């Protein structure tokens, strides 16, 4: 049984799968261009910790929400790029658009520590829209994504520690 | 001829579709499919999902646009019929009367005379307006019929129109009740009424209304001045019946927003409730009838099974209800409901007196040991995704903190306990843990005042135009906030720190005003309610939001001495490219917020809205990479001029406080800003984004155009930047900018999108 | 002055509610959610499983009674918007005309007159009516918002409203046509048409209209007529708009249903494509340009994101069509619009000529053996469930007829070929394999008849209201079939066979007249016009549907005597107590069908509709074991009587038409009856259980009151029956009952569920 | 992966459990009142068969559409009802109703050989409001019914042998 954290967001027939950590982080990490996305959540339980271990790895970080606060207060703000989850989602759709380098789009794209609702509406947002090129859209954080194309399981807030082993299987897998 | 006829009067759907290109050229439709199914017709269900079409031919993206469009419908029906079935009342009650704004204000309706060419003089000329208006409406919900429209783009128009005959139909409800009823006119001292869920006086028979038409409760006002009752009886309100009715009497009291409502009438407070239209728990009925308290329906549109007793005397009325063989009635008749309502409440008062509704310290012990903190039930059913569970536990461990600390940001939803099989009155458990907070919720708002006066229009048109006033800041909508109710207040505080002009409307004035500064006083007790920078004003309910438009169109019309009469895309165009205004729907919930947003952005102003508002589907975001998009005419002679993204969005949901903040901000840049006006807006903008999100906006310089732009305090220090960080030829020696700006400043430059108004 | 004013003129939503409970204290509302959730606001998405309340407070059963509602608005304002827009243009273009339905019709608008109080003279009368509509709706509308109704039952008085607006608009709208175009006026010999996909001259330039307003469609035949080219263009029409242009000239075509529309367009066959307004394929305009079709678009319900060029002269419109600058354009226009079409159809026809669109042989060939017979793609996207791969291989291996089976079966929708990665155009496949058929599809209709002649009611008003005359059927409703075109043929032909007065309108009409009899004849050239037992009428497009309540109207009026200004609810009551009739949408899709059936049912018409109308979520279903349920006063003294279940149901979806047959002579049934009004009745009932069913239904004897009940050819075998294998106490011998009917038989029985119609 | 006879059918979060046939078979035999519905598919493959040895189990059967013309013709009709599937529906929710016998109404509905479209419809009626007392519908047909409470998974016509495979199961497990 996969529980998405609103139990109404049965959005269509094309429901994400469930992927282990290292599935996960192997399409990080087959990816040419991935774009890791954090949400105002990743403010909160060490979070921000396992997002600055992504970037070091190469990746760019979309900080949306007012994340950016997190990484200027940790010091790591090289190759981050603040911007609206929004306009980030319309942006990533667009094949003309040549993202936060101006090298080219994002061919994956993971969200971390985001608001659910919002987030899994900038999911399907990428999942109906970025079509051709096709972009992938996965998801590293503690719910269940419906709209990713693969996911971790719903893991509740007071098992946070459990989230917390499974995403730092994802980060040692890129 | 007061004005010469425009070229767009009682316009249709296609005549102003080339305006509405205008618009989504530069601000592209986007999509969020919340359902990528369609249910609409028997050939369904559909599944569209990644981009597939429908067994009608009609693509994803155009089943988004239709959808958005009935909403729009579903809400512009909603303020029509609201005007319509208020004017048919008043015209019949009390007659017609001639429209007198007061000696402060000319134009009686912008927005009227801007769609319909129409200069109404008395109520009975706003039958012709309503007629226009409830043609379009049926002409437009033909469109989205299986088979009609297939571009999504010329849905959205369609949308579009719908949100401006929305915006005309609130002008229309407003004005006629704002006559009819002698509510404030732009009163700038409009009265200060007290709200929360703790200013009721619990000792006093307590009448509840709830919903948006105060036909009924001028009703139930008027016989209680008949008979000496106005300090016998607590009257309160729940959402914009609240508001139109302090505004008729500043002895009403208001409990607060829709998120309030469910925990109010749980509480029990309430002796009668009289509901009307709009807004109403469709549970309402069940929830009166828990709490002992006869509920009065007034309105056809929410009857809840209720006999039909609009015939029957007050006497037999208050007989049936007293005794109990049934538990409400329907009375459309609101003189004959307000008699009810105030008679009943009395004797109901003493009836329901020992009566106990939230749980007993022991039932809330039962109730919270008794949780299982089960892993997702509750929290994957709660829209907010709040933690009962562990509250719950926290709370058996003798910790109530956690619970108490839900009240705020809980919306009364109730979705929470139908899946809990322990059957724990979850809604209640969290006011019991929350009864000391609940009880001081005790806040101070000033009364609608309705519209802007001509001298506020003539005082700061040039300040804002050119920027110095750094913009209208509207914050309006409904309660389905993210994360409570404190932040829309954070807005409203912050902007009115900044010499905004800030103005607010239903849900979003109501929940500004529970909170008190460290001096302990309301944002409407410290500052003055006069249309200016630095002034905190309550236009009035949702219907209200209209006078909003109009104090735009006058500016374009008083200030700038343009003609209105039928010219809507002028004007439009105008407010789009010089008047720097942002919305603020933080908990935009409703259709009639949809509809409010559409009929806001077509005539050029921007909407921010909460994260929630991904759930309409549909928004409208520019791409301020691409430079062929923020193209505009210099009228002067016809030449392209490539503008910096001001506004930058025309409908955008934000996250945070922290991210939205900064963004309305962003939002009030407009490319006819002055020097010094781009000054103030850029100081407040870089402070802005330092503050609340520790770090300079990364593309800040696309809105420096030169030196006199940048914010004098850090001058130096940001031609540096502009210099070591951007890369701009700037001579720090000389403190002057070389090159890096987007565009040459020009006080002279004439920007439009218009063609026609090219000279 | 002419009549009384009723109780309820220009009714509100209130005004007719407790009329709607007498209808729904009978047939409850029943819910089946397709949806079980709720999207309409950002406190959602709501899940309502089990009858939860969603997060305003509203309950499942509500939410979808607000949803029918909502589909119910959109038919409404369909109609309503259509009689406005052709009443704007006519009286701006032609101007305002009196209205004259002919010396055989008093009444002009019966449905106008029973719910506004109005008898309109002209049509500017008309305005009043439609500002009376446009208002409800608004009011309707705002019902649907969040936080407002929070009972289902309200809610569905509120769907039935609507419906009653729906009717209302629909009678608009066909008057306001009927009288600005004279248009045939009840003509019992309207001229027959030709129809059907093989109908088309491909010889001749081919203009294609698509839609249901045919203001744009008279200026084409005026057009042509101007300059002498009927004889030279072919001009024909899908959905309504050909039969509305088929009542303006006989001299035009109809290609066919809603179901045929893709297939036709895909074929090439037309040089320019007219749209209109309403079930015109959404993506018509990139079907259009695949043909190399310029496409004018003449409405601005759908725009297709096409200049308006309303203003621009026909010369340079018709270059840029020419050109191919632009695929299509909008010309809101209808008087230059019909110009374009003449004037560029001559010229496409030339310019397209040896143009291939369907695959070739070759092609063909390729696309069924690529096929990978997939277990479940295709067949899983197929609305319904078609065996696509298996007719693939079969073709594949020589045999096409599985897949030539397929092209009636289909309805066109295209959901197929989006699931396929082989990207074989299914639609042009099926089509292919069935040519043969496509082009021998060559029926004959009778065009739409408009009103009811008063003669007639005069005629079959006593017949019908004893029974003798066994009911109205009328066959209506979209083409979403569950098994093709055929069942529509057979019902009607059935019900004519049996001397019933079978009515037709829209779609249905078009897909019964495409089969022929073993003499090669048509239904509507095999039978007489006249609106009388054993007659077949096209009565007209869907608007013209309000001809049929004006029909049960004008029984009530002229036969039974009754006032009918402002006077719904003693009217409808009649009906649903005295006028056998059924109606039947076998195909039922769309919102104004929706909107159709709640103005027929609340004007007290049964209506039965196919297996996809489950997908509507909700119908109205009577309990027959539930005998509180089925009490009536008698008006003569005011004594309650428990009547059989007759109708049993007020809207009921069938699966098959071997039980839709024998369901729609049970809903003809009434309770005033008289003996040899229930034995026709029963008689058909009974041989049609027996034919379709092979077994007599297990309840009839409840039809059965007394022995002059029971079909005269078999009353033995029947009193036998009622004996042996009901229990009922029977003297064969004396050929008498003694015991068993629900109640005795009185010809004076009064009928009434309305109290106030009580004398004593 | 489940597949719904209608991709689109995606109603809502509750969705139908895969069940063995020894479990449906069981579910039917645990039943006090069971009821099995069938509609005019059975009419095919012999799946009358299949329906009439349920129904000699001492099993009423509800014989929707036209499929009682196939009891009559197969010489099995007692404890056969001819009824429409819309009514059924609407007599099953309601429980005052008595049933087909009189006695009561039923616990447990079966579907079998029916139009998915319409008995989906007809099974979600009964899961959304036959809920006190809860009356329990299952599928034994080819078709996943996702609006059923336990179902079998989506077997292809082409596969039909293997489909009886698994109703004569059921009935063996009755
Ligand atoms: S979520 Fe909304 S649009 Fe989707 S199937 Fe349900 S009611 Fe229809
Ligand atoms: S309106 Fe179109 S997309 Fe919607 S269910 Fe009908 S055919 Fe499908
Ligand atoms: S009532 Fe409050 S706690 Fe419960 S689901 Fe609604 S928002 Fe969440
Ligand atoms: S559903 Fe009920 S028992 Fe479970 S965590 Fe929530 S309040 Fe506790
Ligand atoms: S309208 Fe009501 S049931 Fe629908 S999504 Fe909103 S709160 Fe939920
Ligand atoms: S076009 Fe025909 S075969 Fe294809 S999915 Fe639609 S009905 Fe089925
Ligand atoms: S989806 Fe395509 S390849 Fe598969 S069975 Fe259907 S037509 Fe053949
Ligand atoms: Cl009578
Ligand atoms: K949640
Ligand atoms: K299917």
């Amino acid at each position: 049984m996969n529980i998405p954290f609103d139990i109404g967001n049965i959005s269509g027939p094309e429901m994400g799968r469930i992927a282990t950590p290292e599935a996960l982080g192997r399409a990080i990490k087959n990816a040419k261009r991935p774009l890791l996305v954090v949400g105002s959540e990743i403010l909160e339980d060490g979070l921000i910790d396992r997002a600055i271990a992504i970037g070091k790895k190469g990746i760019p970080i979309a900080a949306t929400a007012h994340s950016i606060k997190g990484f200027v207060d940790a010091g790591y703000t090289d190759n981050v790029y603040m911007v609206g989850l929004h306009e980030l989602a319309n942006n990533i759709k667009s094949p003309d658009w040549m993202g936060f380098d101006g090298k080219g789009g994002y061919d994956l794209v993971a969200v971390l520590g985001g608001i659910y609702y919002s987030t899994s509406q900038f999911l399907i947002s990428i999942k109906n829209c970025a079509t051709d090129p096709l972009v992938r859209a996965i998801s590293i954080d503690r719910y269940y994504h419906i709209a990713a194309r693969m996911t971790f399981d719903n893991i509740s807030r007071k098992r946070t520690d459990e989230f917390k082993e499974m995403l730092d299987r994802v980060v040692q897998s890129i | 001829e007061w004005e010469p006829m425009g070229p767009t009067p009682m316009p249709g759907i296609v005549d102003l579709r080339d305006w509405d290109y205008k618009l989504m050229d530069r601000y592209k439709p986007f999509y969020a499919p919340y359902c990528e199914m369609c249910c609409f017709c028997t050939f369904g269900k559909c599944d569209l999902t990644g981009g597939k079409k429908g067994a009608c031919g009609l693509d994803m993206t155009a089943q988004q646009a239709r959808f958005v469009t009935i909403a729009c419908l579903i809400g512009c029906s909603a303020h029509t019929a609201h005007g319509r079935h208020m004017l048919n009342e008043i015209l019949h009650i009390y007659g017609d009367r001639e429209i007198d704004m007061g000696t402060g204000i000319n134009i009686e309706a912008p927005l009227t005379r801007l769609i319909t060419g129409i200069k109404p003089k008395r109520l009975s000329d706003f039958i012709p307006v309503l007629d226009y208006i409830e043609e379009q409406i049926a002409q437009v919900m033909d469109s989205v019929h299986t088979g009609q429209e297939g571009s999504n783009i010329d849905y959205e128009s369609k949308a579009f129109h719908v949100g401006m005959l929305d915006s005309l139909g609130k002008e229309v409800a407003d004005i006629v009740q704002i006559v009819a009823f002698d509510l404030p006119k732009g009163d700038p001292d409009a009265p200060l009424v007290e709200i929360g869920m703790g200013c009721i006086d619990e000792t006093k028979p307590m009448l509840l209304v709830i919903g948006h038409n105060v036909v009924p409760s001028v009703s139930v006002i008027d016989y209680m001045r008949e008979h000496d009752l106005e300090d016998k009886i607590e009257v309160a309100g729940i959402c914009c019946t609240a508001i139109d009715t302090t505004r008729y009497s500043d002895r009403a009291k208001i409990v607060g927003s829709i998120g309030r409502q469910l925990r109010f009438v749980r509480s029990g407070i309430a002796d009668v409730i009289m509901v009307d239209e709009q807004c109403i728990r469709a549970d309402i009925l069940e929830q009166a009838k828990r709490t002992h308290a006869p509920l009065i329906a007034t309105n056809d549109k929410a009857l809840y099974g209720l006999v039909d007793r609009t015939d029957d005397s007050a006497d037999d009325i208050i007989t049936i209800l007293v005794s109990g063989k049934e538990p409400g009635v329907v009375i459309l008749d609101p003189v004959k409901a307000g008699e009810v309502a105030v008679r009943l409440v009395q004797i109901m008062h003493e009836k329901r007196k020992g009566l106990v509704h939230l749980p007993t310290d022991e039932e809330f012990k039962e109730y919270v040991e008794m949780c299982q903190n089960c892993d997702a039930n509750c929290v994957i059913a709660c829209p907010q995704g709040l933690p009962i569970g562990e509250a719950n536990k926290a709370a058996a461990a003798g910790n109530i903190e956690p619970l108490a600390e839900l009240f705020d940001l809980c919306v009364g939803c109730g979705r929470c306990e139908q899946v809990c099989k322990k059957h724990i009155p979850i809604v209640d458990v969290i006011h019991k843990a929350a009864l000391p907070l609940v009880r001081a919720e005790k806040g101070m708002i000033r009364v609608g005042r309705g519209p802007v006066l001509d001298t506020e229009i003539r005082n700061v048109g040039a300040p804002l135009v050119l920027g110095t006033i750094p913009g209208i800041i509207a914050i309006v909508g409904c309660g389905n906030y993210p994360n409570g109710t404190k932040d829309v207040y954070i807005m409203a505080k912050e902007f009115v720190e900044r010499k905004y002009i800030v103005v607010l409307t239903g849900c979003g004035a109501m929940d500004a005003a529970l909170y008190r500064d460290e001096d302990g006083k309301t944002l409407y007790e410290k500052y003055p309610g006069d249309f200016d920078g630095g002034c905190i004003v309550n236009i009035g309910s949702c219907v209200s939001n209209a006078h909003i438009h109009d104090a735009a169109i006058k500016v374009a019309s008083i200030f700038a001495r343009r003609n209105i009469r039928a010219n809507y895309a002028e004007i439009a165009d105008y407010i789009l490219n010089r008047v720097g205004a942002c919305g603020m729907a933080w908990g935009a919930m409703s259709q009639k917020a949809a509809s409010i947003a559409s009929g806001v952005n077509r005539i050029g102003i921007p909407v921010v809205i909460g994260p929630h508002g991904w759930k309409y589907r549909r928004a409208y975001l520019g791409r301020k990479d691409v430079d062929r998009d923020w193209m505009v005419y210099d009228a002067r002679d016809g030449s392209k001029v490539r503008i910096e993204p001001a506004p930058e969005h025309l409908l955008v949901a934000a996250d945070t406080l922290e991210e939205a903040i900064p963004l309305m901000a962003r939002l009030c840049f407009r490319p006819t800003d002055n020097s010094m006006g781009r000054q103030v807006k850029l100081t407040h903008y870089m402070d802005l984004s330092m503050k609340y999100l520790g770090k300079y906006p990364d593309d800040w310089p696309v809105f420096v155009r030169t030196e006199a732009d940048l914010p004098l305090a850090k001058k130096e220090e940001y031609l540096r930047i502009l210099k070591e960080d951007y890369g701009w030829d700037v001579d720090l020696e000389a403190k002057k900018i070389i090159s890096g700006p987007i565009r040459k400043f020009d006080v002279s430059f004439d920007a439009t999108n218009l063609e026609q108004l090219i000279r």
